RNA sequence: CAGGUUGUACUUCUUAGAGGGACUAUUGUGCAAUAAGCCAAUGGAAGUUUAAGGCAAUAACAGGUCUGUGAUGCCCCUAGACGUGCUCGGCCGCACGCGCGUUACAAUGACUGGCGCAAAAAGUAUUUCCUGUCCUGGGAAGGUACGGGUAAUCUUAUUAAUACCAGUCGUGUUAGGGAUAGUUCUUUGGAAUUGUGGAUCUUGAACGAGGAAUUUCUAGUAAGUGCAAGUCAUCAGCUUGCGUUGAUUAU
RNA sequence: GAUUAAUAGGGACAGUUGGGGGCAUUAGUAUUUAAUAGUCAGAGGUGAAAUUCUUGGAUUUAUUAAGGACUAACUAAUGCGAAAGCAUUUGCCAAAGAUGUUUUCAUUAAUCAAGAACGAAAGUUAGGGGAUCAAAGACGAUCAGAUACCGUCGUAGUCUUAACUAUAAACUAUACCGACUCGGGAUCGGCUGGAAUAAAUGUCCAGUCGGCACCGUAUGAGAAAUCAAAGUCUUUGGGUUCUGGGGGAAGUAUGGUACGCAAGUCUGAAACUUAAAGGAAUUGACGGAACAGCACACCAGAAGUGGAACCUGCGGCUUAAUUUGACUCAACAC
């Protein structure tokens, strides 16, 4: 019973692909296989934002607080446990560009 | 922590701090800890002006090998 | 203010038959993708499916019941019987373990007076069943003196107890609390001893609000408070119901 | 007197294309360490913690330097390589496909016992090197026990010269050359026209050859999962190597003028025993997985039982007998 046709990794036309340590655990995982999400968040709770934006010395800031950039790479056990990715029915299992 | 710092800058006559934020970085995690936000807030909460803000977290062009196993932390 | 009478009288109260009544009604630039529906305010006796119940598909669980059955298969006992009786015990026997529960640890209390507040149930194959007057006894209780009722007629449309009003008692194993005991008296029963219940003096223990745990519960509801019915000759700390006083907190 | 010139194959050549290879170069932060400055009491680490480090000043901050690795992000259902594998700059060296040819050769080809070139990791031999991690080991913790999962350390290893070794789920678990059978966009590399502009190593459009794939679909296949091959198979034959014949025994025994220093590799049995082992899929049940309902389950509360005396059931224990049924809700004031 082949489960995935992909077999989980996006790799074709090559023998080998570089291994990446998982953010959460650090387990080595295939770069194709890895659940990778790029995150641009803000360093600060919106309330905290109000508080700081009061005290910003340079008024020449328009959204003058930096965002936090993360390239987040999960091994499978981790990204499942941690709900980044979750179990779906056989038909949905092949759906490719899902979010909102 | 923050309020102690602020109280002590206040007598050094210091209005404003630039901020350089860091997580352990390098080969370790790049997500700053829980205290990050709280300390940043409590600093300004204490009536301290805030200057330019940068994240300097150590960022390998490339890494030495991670402290985990080959299989990472199990459990 | 109370009785007694009364009528081609009357229906508010009381029976209880017919028929109404509620359909989530009306309104809502309330939420609903404007659909089902939810929500609020108003009206309304009633808007939690009005409230509380009765009934309970398909499938199970070798759940329980040969001790409810003159429903039984099979097995067993069959005359000093495992049949049908009689007499005395026993099931209530106590080092202890575990469940339902009644009563308390008090002042929002206990006790002494006073006080025309219920509901729902029962009831005589004639003296036997509810029992009303009356009388005796200090009392539980006894007479039998006069009586009613197979009951909407008589017990009774009362007789309940929390509650209320006075007064005592004064934060202490105290009258809180009454377990346990010893005399007496009464009642049901041939039979009360291994106290059936009830009465009088005594006697007065634990308990100073409860470890780990854990039950039930959203409105006339919880909780307190008595009353009936089943059992029953006698025996309610049980059950099944009935009202009274009435919440805290969530929809 | 020399057949064509295979949408056969070899060769030439032309502009490209590539994270293919080998040498040199070269960068970049990062880990670790050191130096020089600072400042102070805690750093680490965990579920909590403890081993550790710390006033001889750690962690922390700034600037440099040393030393081994490693090439992030861009990074993809994209590329190259025979596979293993391959990702910093530049230069050099040889090599390659596809495309483009009104070039040349003219069957030179397909597959393949022998025999050969490669071949992750781990491991072995002789030197180097040693920053990070890190088998073994030393410790902390956890636990009934942990010689485990976690933590602090740490050797071999990890890197490198010369050599061995030949093995992996070395995986599309799918042999190679060749035909033929559906549709659709997109993608990487050539080419051919066309169009726009700010006129180009850039766009767009339409062709086409070759790649990696994908999405539909089959009145094709299959036990199915699924498969554009896993189709053109009882309507059974295009060419060629390899492998299997119930399960264990067992990749064991044994033999190897087969290999290896060794580990081991390759070759490789039978006796014996056994009725199934096995493949996909369905429905249940279960889950120390994900989601969603509902109930006084919780929410917010109340009255409390559990503590006391007594009453009344169970169980024990005595008994001549203490008749008996009924033990989680779903026995036990029944
Ligand atoms: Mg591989
Ligand atoms: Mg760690
Ligand atoms: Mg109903
Ligand atoms: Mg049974
Ligand atoms: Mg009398
Ligand atoms: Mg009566
Ligand atoms: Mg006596
Ligand atoms: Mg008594
Ligand atoms: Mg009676
Ligand atoms: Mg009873
Ligand atoms: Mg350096
Ligand atoms: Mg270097
Ligand atoms: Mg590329
Ligand atoms: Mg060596
Ligand atoms: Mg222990
Ligand atoms: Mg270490
Ligand atoms: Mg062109
Ligand atoms: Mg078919
Ligand atoms: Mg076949
Ligand atoms: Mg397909
Ligand atoms: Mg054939
Ligand atoms: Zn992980």
């Amino acid at each position: 019973p082949v489960k995935r046709r992909n077999a989980g990794r996006s790799q074709k036309n090559r023998g080998h692909t570089r291994t990446v340590p998982c953010t959460n655990c650090g387990r080595q995982v295939a770069k194709d296989k890895a659940v990778k999400r790029y995150t641009v968040r803000d360093m600060v709770d919106p309330s905290s934002k109000r508080d700081i934006q009061q005290k910003l010395a340079f008024e020449n800031e328009k959204q003058g607080i930096p965002k936090l950039y993360v390239k987040l790479q999960y091994c499978i056990s981790c990204a499942i446990h941690s709900r980044v990715v979750r179990v779906r029915c056989a038909e949905d299992r092949r759906i490719r560009r899902p979010p909102i | 922590a923050a309020i102690d710092v602020v109280n002590r800058c206040k007598e050094l006559k210091i209005n404003a701090l630039h901020i350089k934020l860091r997580a352990k970085g390098g080969v370790e995690t790049k997500q700053p800890g829980p205290g990050a936000q709280s300390a940043l807030r409590a600093l300004a909460r204490s009536g301290m002006k805030i200057g330019r803000i940068e994240d300097v977290t150590p960022i390998p062009t490339d890494s030495t090998r991670r402290e985990g196993g080959r299989r990472g932390r199990r459990l």
